DNA sequence: CTGGCCTATA
DNA sequence: TTTTTATAGGCCAG
């Protein structure tokens, strides 16, 4: 699997995420090493891949280095998966306290193979109230030979009393190019045909996550019987469109009858609850209407959709917008009574596209 | 505003009317 | 009772340790750093046995009779820590405390962690008899005004040099969450040995994580700062607050505004602020609001606030957050 | 809980069917409040948990009724709402549906009394369905509401309906004049506010309540001519709001009835207020306001936990807006 | 051993079931074609034969005679189903036992072959009540049960079931019972019970049933009580708050004449006679309907109305089609929102008011 | 027996549509490029559960790892009969809790008995607690060589994004009306069963995308029609009346002809058609018309028998006019509930039409 | 197998 | 100084 094989073994192999690497690089380099680090951010952006790396760099036979060699008994042992002193707890399956207490009875004994006993607790947000307490008591009096590496997607769930005991690195989600350049590299290496604009399409679709990315790519290879072609990539991503709701709003304003009748028909295939489609649209117009009252009303949230949203606010009369809303908000109240529910959305969009309510 | 147009109001029957015939007729 | 700011504490704790250490406040990062500043200087003065206890109304009269028994000499010095209920010292435990105020050795070191106490809780005999022995730290977070100062102060303690420009940017991003701020600084000193933290450098290694209360939002509306309001909302959602709580706290204000607006015609501004016992600090801020919003705009707000409530508790609508994004904007024209 | 004299007939007829043995197992009595439905039920309950009955009456002296006098009869279940709450939860119905299967703990029949089916939850209503359609043997159900049509569809077809209709007003006034010393006008008004049920009438007089209508009246007297209705917030915003609103709506309607020169008004006791309302409010607005008054009332009563102050405050500002000339007024929906 | 007719008369053989002939057809048809499913969902409004039928479909699958469409009712099996004592129709009160753990027990005891019966037949009734989770639990089993298992699903409100659940059933919407259907039955039942009845009284009951056989039997039983043994046109009509024709029309009239004082006072007189308010509205709605109908073709006024016809025709000639529609709607709406208004009376009074001031156009 | 079950496809060949899914998996199998987490989504009955099973069945075919499993080796036949020791189908809707998931976790490490792979197909997977989702996380990210994970669910919406970034996601599309029909034909043919052509066109429409829904309707159609799947039988069961009568009412209405309208209603009333239904076919028709006006290639395939006439209507009657009739019948539906009598109610609604009729209103005094 | 606690959905 | 409710599913320590 692409996602597995292309896990970064050397810092050099890691994409972006530089504000994290560097500070680690340098702390190792310049003898600064906290008893415990926390790595957060979104699915598949480096959290654990880096956590593993910090272990390599902490125990490398060449010494505590920012640039682990990835060729010593230790680096290949870790890279392999079985290193005496690399304890990577799957916090998500072993969360009850019994198991955390038993993990930390052995914390005291000296490390067999290497410089540090490195505990790498991954998906750590899952540990119980009590289990956190156990950890805590060990973090408040950390054995010298021990270092803790906490990685979670959702940090907000750790107690203040533990986030206050970790140096926390929030990994940023990856940049569209950042993902693309990495996708080129890997396909290139694996010896696989690709087009320019095929990859531009996958990096976008990843929505910032390098794993989503290779997982998407893996699939893409199969759709392409060995070639990652735009012809194929675009088809596949069309299989998985969230789109519809925004996409309809767009073709709604422009007044594109076919595009509308077609999206409605695409949405059909996705297999959508129709009432829910209206609601997403309505929500969509709401947001927009308000981007028309400050640039500030667009989310940290949004991002993926965001480009499209802003343009749409720029190029539609705010008075036109409240109008579209009315028409949709209405068609919703009518949905149960329209013959079909599909039919009721279709009718609502005609109403919105072409007609005007006189009152 | 006709008296009919008024009655339609009282009845909840909302009157719809064109506004962009352009994207209709023409396919 | 030596009253301290957590920064100042480190120096006062070295001069001479004292029988009672009182860690009062709301901020988590000031609490740990102050609690750990003491645990550190306690072990150094020969203290090994460190005993922690969390005080609920749950702790029996059997769990406070193992605590007063806890100190018998001669024991190698032991540090007892006592955690608080939300309410602070209740009548049940305001009395348990008394029992401990007299048991004060150089062998036993008292530490106490909790919120701020109501003044009468504070002046309860036992507290003021501890007084001359005890050191007390204020761990109230800084607000938008007091903050940047505390940033540049802790900045110069980590001997890094912060730009007026970068201070502004840290304070936006970590307001209300000192711990993330601190770790931000640590993170930056590791990024750059330089110590020099440019606006453009600092900008790149920051993530947006401010913690607000709903009160931060009504205040925001009251003054008309909307880019703030919107920020506060977005953040409040992400910490997952119950919107109901927003609704009700905006209301307590919105409806006072309405009643004030009318009454304003008849009597002078100040008289009405007095009439309704409006907190002093708020009163300036309220004026501003009053002066900005029409008796009709208020009428609309009230109406729109009702639209969302009903939409919330009858229509089980999703909308709710959007409906507030709007309501916010409205109260800013 | 009191026993009122207009129950004797409704009781005797009902008991008769039971006494045949041919009574229906799920009775649903519909009655206004104050109408004393509960006492009819209690009376029928005592009748059933009677091992040695004396005609229509309960003895007092059998092991059965002693227990019933002293609250705790093992086979007598009461579905009312928890103390603090105003709904009637499923879990509580399920205990009763469960216990009902155990052979009667005293070896008499088992009677389950749902004080107000109006208050059953959706889950709680349905829970009751199957036990109600066909309950174990010698089990008898009693249910009471104001308005059967507000009651779950299916729950309804499993019941026999009995309408406890209120006595002729003439009688009612005469009843009242004995229980209180009020002006014939007042009685008839009180009685009329309360959809004709004496006692429910009487209530208004008993509680702090009546003084409190005079204060709605006091404050209305001012709001009308002054166009200041947010003034009313004081008199309306209270726990009993849906009740006080109803008062305000009846005042509004009497006005509207005068604009038509109608014969009966409801608030016979203050025809001054009724007038000043017909005078400074056009029918158009009289009626549009009557509308929102009633509607906000529903919500105050039907939305669980909704904020009173916020709703009533809206209603009042919005009414003032209606008072503005040319504003668009509401017209009911669907 | 007394049980309400609505209980005693529960159809015990396919023969003794009223209407729903399309359901029974498909059913008996399937049994006889050997085409038996594993998931039968039965829907329709209150008291039309849902659970009754389900239980009959159970009998037929289990009958000692064989798998039949026409189950005897005379074997240890049928008699035990009639009495619930039948070990192998596990009948679940879904609205009471809704939780997952509850229905996961159900699932674990499926795999087990049936006791003394041929099929193990679950009958989840009031099924729209199973938790979200409980539905999903059944998905995998409901789709692929053991050959010895049959699932019977009845509910009033199939709207609520997951479409994943629906995708896995044969669904049979029972139609509401025709007015006639209900009466013929009602007649029959009172005959067999040896109770005296007047035909027109039956007519009123079937109407008031509003589609529903249980509703009917329940009002019937109510009839018998307040009638002192007899179900008489007199007693039933007084019970159901039935109108004497004059009163409704008079209102309708005073309403279009815009005559406030008289609409209001007319109601007052109605209220005294203790009329069912919802009744009044429906009857006016009925009158407004003819009126708009007669306008279309003069002939459309029935042989029934002879007494009124005179007053009807005028109303039709005078008042615009258009304007009547307003009147009808305003009253319909008012019937809708009736139980929600403070008094039922008031609800009516407000409805007439709103409609009152329609009269002068401009 | 039961069609829904009897026809669950046994090879890729037998899977309807979903080319985009079948085509990847086969391409990938023959390509040797195989993931360890496959996720399947789509509305009920579009083939996910059965596709997933085919994948397991093809992963473990004694002939080799092939997209064309042989259906005759001990491994294929025993997967067919659901008793294959190494395809562990977990009903995630009853094994939802964590402890349950942990048990599935513990027993992963152990090697398969008789197959190339231990394949866990976790069906109805959206039901797992939050807790048992993250439980799955790491073990799904990096499993052992011999382990494969087949997840499948109606809505993937409910699975944490962490789970999502770890799988191939295959979204089965709902089915064309044509597709459903063709299968319904094949099956009724194979099962030797009389059928009217149009009765299939009718079922596949009512299936609303779902090949199961369709087979479920057919099953009961066969029973309703007595071993025959006849048009009368399908439209009986469906509440449909065969299209003419519906339209004829629209027509009569736009044509402002009252007599005909009421007659046509009377005649429908003789057939005791259920009133709401009628109203709805009318809204159905108006809507398709109003649509035909938008795009012309929009008019439905199924209503050939009426296209001539429909087209005409869309051509002759003003859009703003149809918006009238639609809305009028629509709030008419909103009303039927409370109208005195459902017939009356429909009638009355069309009388309302007539009086506000845009082109020849009803006569005034 | 209880009582403390968190969550989602309508 | 921070709040709707009724009903369900659920994790967890001892
Ligand atoms: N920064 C990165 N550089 C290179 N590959 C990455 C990066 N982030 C994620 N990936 C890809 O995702 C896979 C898993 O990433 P991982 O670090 O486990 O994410 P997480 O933070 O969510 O645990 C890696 O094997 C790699 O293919
Ligand atoms: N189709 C019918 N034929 C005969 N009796 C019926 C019919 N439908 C309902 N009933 C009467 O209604 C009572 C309950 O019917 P039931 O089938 O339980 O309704 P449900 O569908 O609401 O569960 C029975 O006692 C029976 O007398
Ligand atoms: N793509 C398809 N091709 C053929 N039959 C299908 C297809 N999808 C569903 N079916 C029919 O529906 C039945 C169940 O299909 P299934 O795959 O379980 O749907 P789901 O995706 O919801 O689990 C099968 O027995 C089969 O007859
Ligand atoms: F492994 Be990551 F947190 F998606
Ligand atoms: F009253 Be039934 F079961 F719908
Ligand atoms: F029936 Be499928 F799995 F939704
Ligand atoms: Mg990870
Ligand atoms: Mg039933
Ligand atoms: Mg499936
Ligand atoms: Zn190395
Ligand atoms: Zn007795
Ligand atoms: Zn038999
Ligand atoms: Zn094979």
């Amino acid at each position: 699997v692409l996602a597995r094989k292309w896990r970064p073994q050397t810092f050099a192999d890691v994409v972006g995420q530089e504000h994290v690497l560097t500070a680690l690089a340098n702390g190792l380099s310049l003898g600064r090493i906290h008893h415990a680090y926390l790595f957060s951010g979104t699915r598949g952006v480096g959290k654990t891949s880096i956590a593993r790396l910090l272990a390599k760099g902490l125990n490398c036979e060449t010494g505590i280095t920012a640039t682990p060699c990835g060729v010593c008994d230790n680096c290949r042992e870790i890279e392999q998966g079985r290193f005496v002193d690399l304890i990577e707890i799957d916090a998500a399956s072993r969360t009850k306290v019994e198991d955390t207490r038993d993990l930390l009875d052995n914390v005291q004994y000296a490390p067999a193979r290497g410089r540090f006993k490195v505990y790498l607790i991954d998906e750590v947000h899952m540990l119980s109230r009590h289990s956190f307490n156990a950890l805590l008591k060990t973090l408040e009096e950390p054995p010298e030979h021990v270092k803790f590496l906490l990685a979670t997607t959702d940090p907000q769930k750790l107690p203040v009393t533990i986030l206050s005991r970790c140096l926390q690195f929030h990994l940023k989600a990856l940049d569209v190019e950042q993902i693309r350049h990495q996708l080129e590299h890997i396909l290139n290496e694996e010896h696989i045909a690709h087009e320019p604009r095929a990859l531009q399409l996958l990096a976008r679709a990843a929505e910032g996550s390098l794993r989503d990315a290779l997982s998407l790519t893996d699939q893409a290879i199969a759709s392409g019987d060995g070639q990652v072609s735009t012809q194929a990539v675009s088809a596949m991503l069309g299989t998985l469109d969230d789109d519809q709701a925004l996409s309809l709003v767009e073709a709604m304003v422009e007044a594109n009858g076919e595009r509308v009748m077609a999206l409605i028909n695409e949405a059909a295939a996705r297999g959508i609850e129709w009432e829910a489609l209206l609601v997403e649209m309505l929500g969509l117009l709401h947001r927009i209407a308000m981007v028309q009252l400050s640039p500030a009303a667009l989310g940290n949230d949004m991002a993926a959709i965001e480009l499209r949203m802003r343009e749409l606010a720029r190029t539609i009369p705010p008075t036109d917008i409240q109008l579209y809303y009315q028409t949709l908000l209405i068609g919703r109240k009518e949905l149960p009574y329209a013959p079909d529910r599909r039919m009721g959305v279709e009718m609502t969009l005609l109403r919105a596209l072409a007609f005007h309510p006189r009152m | 505003t006709s008296r009919r147009d008024w009655q339609l109001q009282q009845l909840g029957i909302t009157q719809w009317s064109l506004r962009r015939p352009g994207a209709l007729q023409g396919e | 009772m030596i009253r301290l700011y957590p920064e100042q504490l480190r120096a006062q704790l070295n001069e001479g340790l004292r029988a009672a250490y009182l860690l009062l406040g709301n901020d988590p990062l000031l609490l740990q750093e102050s609690q750990d500043a003491v645990r550190q200087v306690a072990a150094a003065q020969g203290f090994e046995e460190h005993h922690t206890f969390s005080i609920d109304p749950n702790t029996d009269w059997n769990a406070i009779f193992s605590l007063c028994q806890a100190m018998s000499l001669f024991a190698s010095r032991q540090t007892l820590l006592l955690l608080l209920p939300e309410n602070g010292p209740n009548a049940a435990i305001n009395e348990q405390l008394l029992t401990l105020t007299g048991l004060l050795h150089d062998d036993l070191l008292l530490i106490v962690r909790g919120n701020k106490l109501s003044k009468a809780q504070e002046n309860a005999a036992w507290f003021t008899a501890l007084a001359n022995r005890s050191v007390q730290v204020t761990c109230q977070t800084p607000e938008q005004a007091q903050l940047p100062r505390w940033v540049a102060a802790r900045a110069k303690q980590l001997n890094l040099e912060l730009d007026d420009a970068a201070n502004q940017v840290l304070c936006y991003c970590y307001e209300g969450n000192l711990l993330a701020l601190a770790q931000a600084l640590e993170r930056l000193s590791l990024l750059w040995p330089d110590g020099k933290l440019t606006l453009p450098r600092v900008e790149q290694a920051v993530n947006d994580a401010a913690h607000f209360t709903p009160f931060h939002w009504v205040d925001a509306l009251l003054m008309g700062k909307s880019k703030r309001a919107l920020h506060i909302l977005q953040q409040l959602r992400l910490e997952g607050s119950e919107p109901v709580i927003l609704l009700r706290t905006l209301q307590r204000e919105l409806l006072l505004l309405v009643n004030l607006k009318r009454q304003s015609a008849h009597t002078p501004l100040r008289a009405l602020f007095d009439k309704h016992r409006v907190w002093q600090n708020r009163r300036g801020m309220m004026g501003e609001a009053l002066n900005r919003l029409s008796q009709t705009q208020l009428r609309q707000a009230v109406q729109l606030l009702t639209r969302t409530e009903l939409t919330l508790k009858q229509d089980y609508g999703q909308s709710v957050w959007a409906e507030l994004e709007g309501l916010s904007l409205l109260l800013c024209h | 809980m009191r026993w009122y004299p207009w129950l004797r007939p409704d009781f005797e007829k009902l008991v008769a069917s039971y006494q045949a043995g041919r009574g229906h197992h799920a009775l649903l009595i519909q009655a206004l409040p104050g109408m004393g439905d509960d006492a009819l039920i209690y009376a029928l309950s005592r009748y059933l948990l009677c091992q040695q009955p004396q005609g229509h009456k309960s003895c007092g002296h059998c092991r059965g009724c002693q227990l019933m006098q002293a609250g705790t009869h093992p086979d007598y279940y009461t579905l009312a709402p928890e103390k603090g709450k105003n709904t009637l939860g499923v879990d509580a119905v399920r205990e009763v549906t469960e216990k009902l299967n155990e052979h009667a703990r005293l070896g008499g029949a088992k009677v389950v009394w749902v004080t107000d089916a109006a208050l059953l939850t959706d889950a709680a209503a349905n829970a009751l369905l199957k036990t109600l359609e066909e309950p174990p043997a010698e089990t008898w159900f009693f249910l009471a509401t104001r308005e059967p049509e507000r009651l779950l569809a299916t729950l309804r077809s499993r019941c026999r309906l009995h309408y406890l209709a209120p006595p002729p007003e003439q009688y009612a006034v005469t009843w009242l004049s004995r229980e209180v010393t009020m002006s014939q006008d007042a009685l008839l008004a009180a009685l009329r506010l309360s959809a004709g049920s004496p006692g429910a009438a009487l209530a208004l007089f008993q509680g702090d309540n009546w003084q409190a209508r005079e204060t709605l009246c006091q404050a209305l007297a001012y709001s009308v001519p002054s166009g200041d209705w947010y003034s009313l917030l004081a008199a309306l915003n209270h726990e009993q709001a849906p009740a006080r609103l109803h008062w305000l709506a009846t005042l509004l309607m009497d006005a509207l009835k005068r604009h038509h020169g109608a014969a009966q008004v409801t608030n016979v006791d203050v025809p001054g207020l009724v007038a000043e309302l017909a005078n400074h409010l056009s029918p158009s607005r009289l009626q549009a306001i009557l509308g929102d008054v009633c509607h906000i009332r529903e919500q105050l009563m039907s939305v669980t936990g909704i904020n009173r102050e916020l709703l009533i405050t809206d209603l009042l500002l919005r009414i003032e807006h209606y008072l503005q000339p040319g504003v668009v007024l509401p017209v009911p929906h669907l």
